[PDB]
């Protein structure tokens, strides 16, 4: 391997979506939960036990047609409804990339706030998996950052995804929520039962440091977290590690504040460099702290090649890669 | 005997291919004939005059608009126009059976639904100039119309998109028991889209009500039918998916109304999906209904020459103060290309708003200001 | 009467919408009952015992190879497996009935189409581990085969991607005067994608020498069909593109065998697609067809215990010998995950490759290079 | 309006795009030509005369259907046969996302090269019209960036079209080619009437220049020429005016070498700013000519909204956005 509300209990990432999408469904009458292969708990068991409790009505399988699922939700959002629907590996997801981006995302400007789709959520399993090769393994965040009228989100953990879930299902725009599975059964922590919400549109400075911001989203957080770590102990080095969690409209001013204070970012992802999202956290942190930069700053991001399965281990952006890119910017 | 869980059948020992049935394909339902007279009187709906007179007024007023507003893009007043010639009988004999809050998705040329449903002049005019009056704030292409007031879902130019939308509404409009049918238009071109194959699976497999009114007049822009599909047209599908199909004459706003009357009325009951082929002809982007139907009238004694003239004054006159209107309004605040992206501008579109603000302080000369409002 | 370009009608003064037909459906093509035994003497293609014996020995071989390779994958020795239960006779009995130099686009299951083509079991094996006899180089998931040499397009793992490209080389095979066919398979789940609409209409439309070969086994992973579809099955379709279709027994090798051979014949004489759906059982990712065959054999007098013992005896040896080979064979370089991206490397992916190269120089300890090449 | 090969004559850009296309029909007998309407000579009138000259059987109308347009294309690759697929506005190029990003520009890839889709080429009609409005003027290019395995190219005039799209038809890897439509019938020049070639992956410095780089493609190439205009007579800056010609794989080192000697860059584009490739060029630009900036590097580009009608005018980033932007780069 790579990598204050109310009662808790161990969750991990699976249970924590299926808790989120439980108090959706208590608390909304007009949500459902649909795709492909939902009703019986998903592939990934995060809708299991929803249909009994809710009705066959409310959480149900459509044909397998992605570009279908996404242009119903839409619809059912239309009328004003809460439409979570299932794309079930992000990779699958393009069938639907005509729907999201030029009809979810353009919806509310095109008619000039006369109809919207804001109900929607997409969920989506996303991220490398140890042996899913090309298919099973990607990050698409980049090609919906440059869609204006959509929200991506992405979380780190347990806690961070029923929060962050929850907020996208309630936001009034639709949103795509990728869900990183190499961490649904992976360790549990402590999960409110309870509702409740953390906004979007804002990182988490998850630790302070001093001499160099490292930012990523999803199970690389964990990853630079790791990289913090050996910064201290082999260099002596304070970073600042910082989960970006929405992807857009994203967070610019906590990452441009941490790098005004430290004078160096490193930014890392899965997804493929060119092209991929750490280009325009690069490009606006360097416009925005251009005077403060001691060191250019680094991308260490997956290579521009689609995913392997045997060779995964040496595609990915790991802690050797992201802490040598590390050392050699502090000796820059 | 076979006990596949795919498929209802018998066995059959010897082999033999299904042929497709398409040199005599599926008959096209006929009311009245190109002179106006009703072939079979159980079949007539004996709709009452004043809706009768509505349903020719609504297509003739739309032929009106249609004609001033081409010259208008021609002139390049407005920079595109499309209009509804040949489809008017379609448009307007469709929305005289549906209920007046049943949803409609729209695929292009349905202007005349909106005519029926008594859209104002004003606001097609407002769309199209993209002015101050546009509820759409001037972002879309002309003849881009949505009205939330008059159920009409706004129209974007991709083909096919709103099949599975409408389906979706239509699941929802069942959840919520309202007791309201969704209709979507399309074309035969638009049919061939990967998205109409989504909608009719999910309308048939999810239970909704929903008509899939398909217009097929021959031509998808320059390809004929015999480019676009090699089955008995569109209605030949719908039975594929376990949809109720029917085809039209589109030139008989009496059997347009009666096959979607009938569709709404089991759509509704049985949250079933009904599918509707309306042939036509493209008369027309920058035997006729109106015809034939004044023919009717003029035979229930309804209507006569002295009553077509005043309303083609009439219809021209309200058509041009509509028009006059539309180009003395200012188009809206160039700040309104930043809103409705999301239902809040993030404080980063906001920073572009400020942006272009600061620019046109400086630079404002520059840009066609005159008549932007603000 | 009618003169509308799109569909060749008559009138009808009468309404009546067009219902499917799905409880009496399309029958199902059957030639061998359960016990072996030819039903219909005029439809036996009398195949001669060489041809015969060499599908029991695909089917069987094939399922020999997955039991053992089902638990190599629970034993996590591979990453993921996934076996050719109830799939043995549509897989075998229709690569039987293609010409060798016919093109296959698969779907999913199709390793008994490779392995009555004589695909090294070496070389299932070095796919599934990935390892340096690859072809592949190890970039793809296991149980995704493909051979340039036996005219077998490499599989993806995105459901009926295949469907409109197997369409486009049939249309390139019949500019080439090629008189070869293209097949492509797919499940009852994977035509509900757009791609399959595509596929569908684009062959009808374009006039391409292809057969589509629909393994319909009832289940889509945990979705029934009753959730899929609710038409009579996948065969109900193919009329309404145009398309002659078929459905047949998919647990009989000789029912699959002659619909593909007389779909092959005429599709490549008459360039026109074919629509086959095989009704099969979802046996098994991590009335049986072989006993059906076993039982003709033991019929002609052509197979008995002795043989059988003696077959599955050399099966599992020849099925070891290439699972030890497999397991002891090195992965391929890592350098290997830059190439074939482009035809040629692009320098920046050069300089990807190089950094990689100098970090395993510097790094390499953590990482699980002891069995991967140079 | 915002803006050495043998016998000549002058073309505009449809006519330029004809021209490779007959060029290319009549050299390779493998050859086709298919997509929407263009049998007629197509709605931009690009494959004019085409299929009298070569057949029906070589340029032909397929159904209504982007996914099955590209596949179709994908397919009669794979046998080796050329394949010119038409995607009649660029806007709806996303049906068929999937197989662009998922299928051909993984298919050598993922086959270990016993299979390919090389011999496929997609153009399509690119950027702003005037009135075009959401769905007639975009320009999708950053969203293809991100995926490794095709190539997307982008010429700035009829003579640059011509040769770049037969570089592209030649090339053995699947490309994009966005034909920007705006200059479809605009100003002709003199085009060769036989066959060449332009390098793909290859920019071009088309005015040399000591104080600032300018970097744009396709018609914005015009509005930089023009702002190098406005700098050198109304503040005396000397700009070097680079066409990028192909997104990717890009000519990374002409753009280094050219901002090692002026010490700043502005990128230009139309498409949105978040995310758009302008992100890509600058922060490579950043890493690897860290030492030498002078003044952050400078992004005008669309604003981060879907592209409205009647805004159009304030929308595109205009050459009084790009000067008064080089103005307060020179400023820094
Ligand atoms: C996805 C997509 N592709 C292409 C177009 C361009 N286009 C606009 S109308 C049209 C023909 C539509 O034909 P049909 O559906 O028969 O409608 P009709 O115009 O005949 O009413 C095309 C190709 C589009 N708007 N959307
Ligand atoms: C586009 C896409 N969506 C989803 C999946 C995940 N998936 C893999 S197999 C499968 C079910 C396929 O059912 P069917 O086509 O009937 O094939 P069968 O497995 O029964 O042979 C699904 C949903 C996929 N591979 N591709
Ligand atoms: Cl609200
Ligand atoms: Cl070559
Ligand atoms: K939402
Ligand atoms: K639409
Ligand atoms: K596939
Ligand atoms: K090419
Ligand atoms: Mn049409
Ligand atoms: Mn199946």
């Amino acid at each position: 391997a790579h990598f204050e509300y109310g009662q808790t209990q161990k969750m991990n990432l699976f249970q924590s979506v299926t808790s989120a999408l439980d108090n959706s469904l208590a608390k909304d009458p007009t949500a459902v939960i649909f795709g492909e292969d939902v009703a019986f708990g998903g592939v990934f068991r995060c809708t299991v036990g929803l249909r009994d409790k809710y009705g066959k009505d409310r959480v149900f399988n459509t044909p397998l047609c992605e570009q279908g699922i996404v242009g119903f939700g839409i619809g059912i959002a239309v009328t004003g409804a809460t439409a979570i629907a299932e794309i079930q590996f992000a990779d699958y997801i393009f069938p639907a990339f005509d729907q999201i981006v030029n009809e979810a995302a353009k919806y509310r400007y095109r008619s000039g706030d006369l109809f919207n789709c804001g109900s929607l959520t997409i969920r989506s399993p996303w991220g490398c998996v140890g042996h899913g090769a090309l298919y099973h393994s990607q990050s698409p965040e980049a090609f919906f950052a440059h869609c204006p009228g959509i929200k991506v989100v992405i979380p780190r953990s347990p806690f961070q995804a029923k929060g962050l879930l929850l907020s996208c299902i309630e936001d009034k725009n639709p949103c795509i929520f990728f869900e990183p599975k190499i961490l649904y059964r992976a360790a549990a922590e402590e999960v409110p039962i309870e509702p409740y919400n953390i906004p979007l549109s804002q990182a988490e400075v998850i630790q302070e440091g001093s001499d160099v911001t490292l930012v990523a989203w999803g199970t690389q957080v964990h990853v630079i977290r790791e990289v913090a770590s050996m910064a201290k102990e082999k260099l002596g080095v304070s970073c600042e590690v910082i989960d970006l969690r929405t992807i857009i409209p994203w967070d610019v001013d906590t990452i441009c504040k941490s790098v005004i204070k430290t004078g160096r970012l490193l930014i890392s992802h899965e997804a493929p460099l060119t092209g991929g999202f750490a280009s325009e956290i690069s490009s606006t942190v360097q416009e925005e702290c251009f005077l403060n930069l001691e060191a250019p700053i680094s991308r260490v991001c997956g290579y521009d090649t689609p995913f392997p399965h045997i060779f995964e281990p040496f595609y990915i952006p790991d802690k050797w890669k992201c802490y040598d890119a590390l050392r050699k910017m502090i000796n820059y | 005997k076979p006990q596949f869980p795919g498929a209802s059948a018998e066995f059959i020992d010897k082999l033999e291919f299904i042929q497709p049935n398409v040199i005599s394909g599926i008959p096209i339902y006929r009311v009245m004939d190109r002179q106006g007279q009703i072939i079979n009187p159980s079949e007539d709906p004996h709709l009452p005059k004043e809706k009768v007179l509505k349903l020719y007024k609504s297509m003739t007023l739309l032929n009106t608009m249609d004609r001033i507003l081409y010259e208008s893009q021609r002139q390049g007043r407005i920079s595109f126009y499309m209009t509804n010639y040949g489809e008017e009988g379609t448009h307007v004999g469709s929305a005289a059976a549906l209920d007046n809050t049943d949803l409609v998705f729209g695929q292009a040329r349905e202007a005349g639904v909106l005519m029926y449903r008594d859209y104002p002049l004003e606001l097609f005019m407002a769309q199209c100039y993209g002015n101050i009056s546009d509820l759409g704030k001037g972002r879309q292409m002309p003849v881009h119309y949505g009205c939330k007031e008059r159920h009409f879902v706004t129209i974007s130019s991709p083909l096919a998109t709103q099949i599975p939308q409408a389906v979706g509404a239509a699941y929802a409009a069942k959840r919520a028991n309202a007791n309201r049918v969704v209709i979507c238009y399309f074309g035969e071109g638009a049919a061939s889209e990967g998205d109409a194959h989504a909608g009719f699976n999910f309308a048939a497999t999810l239970e909704c009500p929903i008509i899939f009114f398909c217009r097929n007049n021959g031509y998808a822009i320059s390809t004929p039918t015999s480019e676009q599909y090699r089955g008995d047209g569109i209605a030949a599908r719908g039975p594929g998916y376990g949809i109720m199909s029917i085809r039209v004459d589109g030139n008989d706003v009496f059997a347009v109304y009666n096959a979607t009357k009938e569709a709404r009325r089991r759509a509704v009951a049985e949250n079933q999906p009904f599918l509707i082929e309306a042939m036509t002809y493209r008369i027309g982007s920058t035997d006729h209904p109106i015809s034939r139907l004044r023919h009717y009238l003029l035979s229930q004694g309804w209507w006569d020459e002295e009553q077509e003239k005043a309303w083609r004054k009439q219809s021209r006159r309200k058509v041009m103060e509509a028009f006059e209107q539309a180009e003395r309004k200012p188009k809206p605040n160039p700040n309104l290309l930043f809103s409705d992206v999301y239902q809040e501008m993030p404080a980063q579109l906001r920073k572009q708003q400020e942006s272009l603000a600061r620019h046109l302080q400086t630079y404002g000369e520059h840009y066609p200001l005159d008549h932007f409002d603000k």
